[PDB]
């Protein structure tokens, strides 16, 4: 079932997800902090869709940011975390707080050689600042050589469809990437 | 199993042989938190860059990725010291009460590793507690990137993160690298 998605995720990553649900359940047993649950909107990967031509570069771009937690506020964020650590729970958790996110527009150069990754994702406009934060800085580029030039000249990360990365500051990432089913594809099946 | 760890170690030794004086090691091999109490904060701020491979040039990084790809090795991030786009540390931030620059609490041995630490640390600040960290980060229209000792991180973007137990376990790597020498 949906446990196929869990098997692809990695227990270190699942730890934070389970622990966050431990905190929420605990708040529910004490009848406190209903605003925390009401302001918890789940992880990035559970709140967008894209065509399968983009699975590899989207998933490589996000990395563990697919498991960032979209929440209403810094209030929701810190209350969960304070309890998370009080209970000495395992995992790491990152929050995208809608009331505090501050995202910067940058100059996409209009070219067939590179297109914005953000406009290839389908998501609820209420989470725009969350998706702009994760994806608004990356272009999908036609080749490593184009990636090299555009990431050098502009303030955008470049990634090829095959997953090679050039950061706008010079960081280079690459290696062998499987033909296994993407985490994104497995999520597509449970949605 | 930890075959993943041994296999990245084989790749690393291979590329070191291929490009002799051009591959320096992982960032964790090349610097250390100066005092025990800052190890979790340094661990959190450095993040995945602890395992970035530091190299001289963009060509070395590209050749190394090509090697890894041919061998079907797992992806790695390469930081070419002489090509990274970095700005000097904002020393005025040392005047903020309740905060230290994260880069000020890291020592590093080849002086040129400074450039990788400027890339990885920037103007991040470390604070004693979560309340201090939140006040200094979010208190101004000009935000700061701050991290408390338990690893709770406040970013300029408004992102908040943590997980004290996982970060404690990760920070145990520093004393192991020191032993290794």
């Amino acid at each position: 079932k949906q446990q196929l998605l869990r098997a692809a995720t990695g227990k270190a990553i699942l730890n934070g997800i389970d622990s966050i649900n431990k905190v929420l359940e605990h708040f529910r047993r004490k009848g406190i902090n209903q605003h925390v649950q009401n302001g918890y909107h789940g992880i990035v990967m559970n709140n967008f869709e894209c065509e399968p031509a983009f699975y590899t570069c989207v998933e490589v771009t996000a990395g563990n940011r697919l498991f960032y937690h979209i929440v209403d506020s810094d209030e929701v964020s810190t209350k969960i975390l304070m309890e998370f650590n009080k209970m000495n729970l395992p995992g790491e958790v990152t929050f995208l707080p809608l009331n505090k996110l501050d995202v910067r527009d940058t100059a996409y150069p209009e070219t067939n050689d590179a297109i914005p990754m953000i406009s290839k994702l389908r998501y609820n406009p209420r989470f725009d600042k969350a998706f702009k934060h994760v994806f608004g800085k990356t272009l999908i580029c036609r080749s490593m050589e184009v990636s090299t030039q555009l990431a050098r000249a502009f303030t955008m990360d470049c990634i090829t469809l095959e997953g090679d990365q050039v950061s706008h500051r010079g960081a280079l990432t690459g290696g062998y990437y499987d033909t296994r089913k993407s985490r994104l594809e497995l999520q597509k099946d449970v949605r | 199993e930890s075959s993943r760890q041994q296999r990245k170690a084989e790749i690393m030794e291979s590329i070191k042989r291929l490009y002799p004086g051009s591959v320096y090691g992982r960032l964790i091999d090349l610097c250390q938190p100066t005092q025990k109490k800052y190890q979790i904060a340094v661990t959190k701020v450095l993040g995945k860059n602890m395992d970035a491979i530091i190299v001289d040039s963009e060509k070395t990084g590209r050749d190394c990725i090509q090697y890894i790809k041919e061998q079907r090795g797992e992806p790695e991030t390469f930081l070419p010291l002489y090509y990274l786009e970095v700005k000097p540390t904002d020393e005025k931030l040392r005047e903020l009460k309740g905060a230290k620059l994260v880069i000020d609490v890291i020592r590093y041995e080849p002086p040129h590793i400074k450039k990788a630490l400027q890339y990885a640390c920037g103007n991040a600040l470390v604070c004693d507690n979560v309340e201090d960290a939140r006040r200094i980060a979010f208190g101004g229209h000009q935000r700061h990137k701050t991290v408390a000792l338990d690893g709770t991180l406040f970013q300029k973007s408004g992102v908040i993160s943590g997980g004290a137990s996982d970060l404690k376990a990760k920070a145990r790597r520093w004393d192991e690298k020191a032993v290794d020498k």
